[PDB]
């Protein structure tokens, strides 16, 4: 079996517990669930209009999901350099622990300064996310269905940037599921689709395109954490790692 | 202890399994590895018609794969991916006869949805001159995880709890396997909302950790078996047979 | 090992690891191996070492 | 009883024995064999100058010979004739490095005088089907006794008590060796009344009573090895390690 | 249990069956067989004159039969009728010396009459990789069931009770046999009313369940030994030895 | 081990026990150290006067000890026949079956009749035997150590030959050693010398030399026993014998 332990040759004297910190510094780190909670960079984006958008379309849209966002180093011109450097995370890290998983999530999306504009945040349960490609933000381009509007019965909020420029958030849990999948998903069944994303979050401005071209290539950095409800279950061994410091200098 | 008297009956004690008439014997101790705690029985949060577990039935071992084991076989080299509830049938399929053949899968044959915990024993009879060792790995839902052909190797499933079968032992396999997907029943057949992928909770898979070793004139084949229960099952949605489609190939 | 990447996310550890090894042999095979220990080898002392 | 039931683990139970900070396993069962009742302190009669027993470090296991033995050698051929107080010594500079480099054996390098039981396991890792038998005998202070020469048989070794070594079963041979000399404590380097014969307690000898029989393709040499635990000893007189000489080479 | 430590000594324990001043000894459980009820005395019936079981010598061990089994013999070989009472005395006879000479089978050279029951262990030394399976089986008075020709077979001694000595566990086969015959007493003898067929209560015999079968170049032989115990017994009707004649030569 | 006794195949029925000759002879012979006791020749010589001595030298001295002196055959020409023929005796053979001993040795030595003369007896605790070469009885010859002369402190008798000419003696343990070593000795380390002998007693007639000349060649038997405090220790196994009744004929 995996965790037996046949007959253990003990030489070791008995070490004092430290209670993971607690004796030292203050803090236990023993449960891993209590570091889920510390934020983590979840994705980023320069925001980049490309048709005339009125008030109500969407800038972009981003399955929620706690697996992480399929990594984007981003073009081999233009790097986003945490993800090609700070492989990664946390969070997705020990998500790589687990297959399944049944919880909120939290976000704090963080807006450029410079724009004022008001910001509409959807999430929309229905969306199924369609495999592992495409599980990644999204610069939405002309209507043509409702992904790419408000939307009436879908919850929603509206931080005004005027007066703090970083939306808060809670995206719960609602699927009609036991709980969702949590590796890398392929989607095999059809129905599958609908038990991974927790819903499909849409960010998007409320200007006029007469204003939309200061908010051009501003940044919007996301984060999320686990939101204290969230409960892995199954074990699932780690995939093999890539060592981070051993990866190559830029070279002079 | 200490006191060997082999007679016309051999040494040592025999245990048994017992389901319903079929009984099975193993004289090893089985190496358990349960990967989850025992199911709840949910027909109640998603089945108005009837329903009903057939445990005089389903519930009787059956077997599913068998496999030839040579020393030719490298370190890391999988042996068999079964599926569990699929290869129970696709085996039968395979074996060139109707599901409806079988006793213990007719009622896949007819109700449209399935639930419920799986056994499986992985017996083995390598000689006990022979050196070796399999691992019998249960990966929950592994075709929903693309990157699962990178993790599926003995590096990766040792981490999870996992059977182990030394040919030096002739270890037999036990490997109880609790229902957990993320929807609480198994369709039987296409469905509406899925069709690809049907019936396939995840992957019993039986990489080597150590290659059979043995002189160069001793016994090189090694020949292994696997049963499957399938008991606390239940069955749900009466739906006539005409529907059932014969499992993917695999 | 899972304890390999669980404890990559934290800057310090402490405290005993455990190795199983498990020699896989037939009972007949017979043998006996030093597992030793040795406390504070700099890479420059982890040769010269022997099993005395 | 009479029931087998090898695993992974394999079958049978591993006693232990650790000391400071060494275990050392044996499957087997030590054939003890105790020359003599446990020595009364004597630090009493002999000694103002500061005493004490290093039980964290002289009570280590530690290794003081091994060797060969194919099936080549005769009936009665010693093996080896180990001194014991000194082949923990010779052994250690015979491998070329001073006795302060080991710390079982440091504070021999610093002081003057020594007393305390010994014990010696005489491991040994005999193929199951090989057949032999070493015997394993403590003869007290054998370089006195000059006509031990013909003595030193195993006709000899079997009357007074002896561990036996047998290589069908593997037998691993515990050996106590409670200190028994003429003078109550051992010096450990030139001494003013004598020089010769420094830190000679007497010989633990290993002579064979049967030699390794075996099929002509099968394995021909039997290892063996011989740990020395140096346990309830006491030091005395310290002086400087620069007195110190190496041990006679043996 | 299923903690081997093997020594000097060896692993096992081992059984003893001391009688008069002879103690053998098996390692394995005898796997004994009971014909009949242990017989009454029934000197009673059928002699006034002195009666006296010579408990002191006639109960001893003595062995009567030996012979190889290699694996050249063919499923169903005899490989030893041995007629009991007579054996013991047709063996010694056989073996060039008169009864009078072997302490077991004195009071026969002067008692007319014997009764009483036997026992008879079929000692084996089968090595352990060898495969086969002697059954040892008693038939009362077989000489008097002339169809019995057809009966002598293992398909024919396999329903009345009889001992297995499988050569695999090299098992020890004990077989009480108490007295039967029509008449309560066995002349020793020619005596006046019968003549032939002098002392004969029935037959001991060794058919082969299974050919021993083995490795090419594995041990071809399998030797195997019978002694006789004749405890209960009581003799009648003193008469001088020179009466007796040397027993049919079989 | 040794003393194991693996399974035990009894075919006695239980012999009566005897007490050793207890029920018969009405004597124990159970205990060997009471046997040890009997006396027993030692050593045996034959008085050679070489320097004109004084009434003070010693006429011969001879190391003390329970393992018997080195036997002594004496010349091809004039064997001791007792040596020669009973070989070595009873308490030496014991002897040669531990490796320690720690105790009283006794010695009643019988002294010529002829002689009339006065006879001291020394024992020396002071000397080391030095190897089993010189342990045997020695002839002093001319005065060069105080070896040759009585001396003051040591412990001394003087038997008078006329009253009774067997001096009988109580060699006592003096060593400062836990137990002295009981086979015969090759003297490894030089304080091991001191691990011998009890003493190393000397006899000398205090004859002038005109009246030594009736001395020369008088025979002076001397025996030995071990003295009640003896107390052999670690058990040795016997090094091979030699039979007796197989040594050779004289052949006429």
């Amino acid at each position: 079996e995996e965790s037996r332990n046949t007959t253990v040759l003990d030489t070791t004297t008995t070490l004092q517990s430290s209670g993971f910190g607690r004796a030292f510094f203050g803090e236990a780190f023993n449960d891993l669930k209590t570091l889920m909670r510390r934020y983590q960079l979840y994705g980023q984006l320069l925001l980049s209009v490309t048709t005339d958008k009125d008030i109500d379309h969407c800038m972009f849209t981003f399955p929620c999901l706690p697996q992480g966002l399929a990594l984007d180093i981003g073009s081999a011109g233009s790097p986003h350099e945490i993800f090609n450097r700070c492989r990664d995370g946390i969070i997705p890290l020990i998500a790589s622990g687990y297959r399944f998983y049944r919880g909120d999530l939290r976000y704090k999306i963080v807006f450029p300064s410079n724009v004022n504009s008001n910001i509409w945040v959807q999430h929309r349960p229905d969306r199924r996310l369609e495999g592992w490609s495409a599980a990644k933000i999204v610069n939405c381009d002309a209507v043509s269905t409702g992904q790419g509007v408000y939307n009436h019965g879908y919850a929603s909020h509206i931080q005004i940037t005027r007066v703090n420029n970083v939306i808060e958030l809670e995206v719960p849990f609602y699927n009609a599921t036991c709980y969702n999948y949590l590796q890398a998903f392929n989607a095999s069944s059809a129905a599958s689709s609908y038990a991974v994303s927790l819903g499909e979050i849409s960010v998007g401005f409320q200007a006029t395109s007469d204003d939309i071209a200061s908010i051009v290539n501003k940044p919007v950095t996301i984060y999320y954490s686990i939101g204290d409800g969230m409960q892995f279950s199954q074990w699932v061994g780690y995939q093999p790692m890539m060592i981070l410091d051993q990866l190559p200098a830029p070279v002079v | 202890m200490d006191n060997p008297n082999p007679g016309p009956d051999g040494e040592g004690e025999v245990e048994l399994e017992k389901d319903s008439n079929v009984v099975l014997t193993t004289q090893r101790d089985p190496s358990t590895s349960i990967p989850a705690p025992v199911s709840v029985k949910w027909s109640r949060w998603t089945s108005n018609d009837v329903v009903d577990d057939y445990a005089t039935i389903t519930s009787r071992w059956y077997q599913i794969a068998e496999f030839v084991w040579s020393k030719d076989d490298p370190f890391d080299k999988e042996l068999a991916r079964l599926i569990l509830p699929r290869a129970l049938l696709s085996s039968i399929e395979a074996n060139s006869d109707a599901i409806c053949d079988v006793p213990n899968t007719i009622p896949f044959k007819v109700h449209a949805y399935w639930r419920g915990d799986m056994e499986v024993r992985v017996q083995i009879n390598s000689n006990k001159f022979q050196v070796g060792q399999l691992q019998a790995t249960w990966y929950y839902s592994d075709h929903e995880n693309l990157n699962i052909s990178s993790k599926r190797s003995v590096y990766g499933f040792s981490q999870m709890d996992h059977a182990l079968i030394s040919a030096s032992a002739s270890n037999e396999a036990k490997l109880v396997i609790p229902f957990k997907h993320v929807y609480p029943f198994l369709p039987t057949r296409i469905v509406p909302d899925w069709t690809t992928g049907i019936l396939d909770m995840g992957a019993l898979n039986i990489r080597v950790i150590a290659p059979l070793r043995m002189s160069a004139t001793g016994p090189t084949t090694c020949n292994v078996v696997v049963f499957i229960k399938l008991n606390n099952s239940e069955f749900t949605g009466t739906s006539s047979g005409k529907f059932y489609a014969s499992q993917i190939r695999a | 090992a899972p304890v390999g990447v669980v404890s990559s996310m934290f800057m310090q550890w402490r405290g005993s690891l455990e190795y199983r090894f498990d020699i896989i042999a037939s009972q007949f095979h017979t043998g006996r191996l030093i597992v030793g220990y040795v406390p504070g080898l700099t890479a420059s002392l982890q040769l010269q070492m022997d099993y005395m």
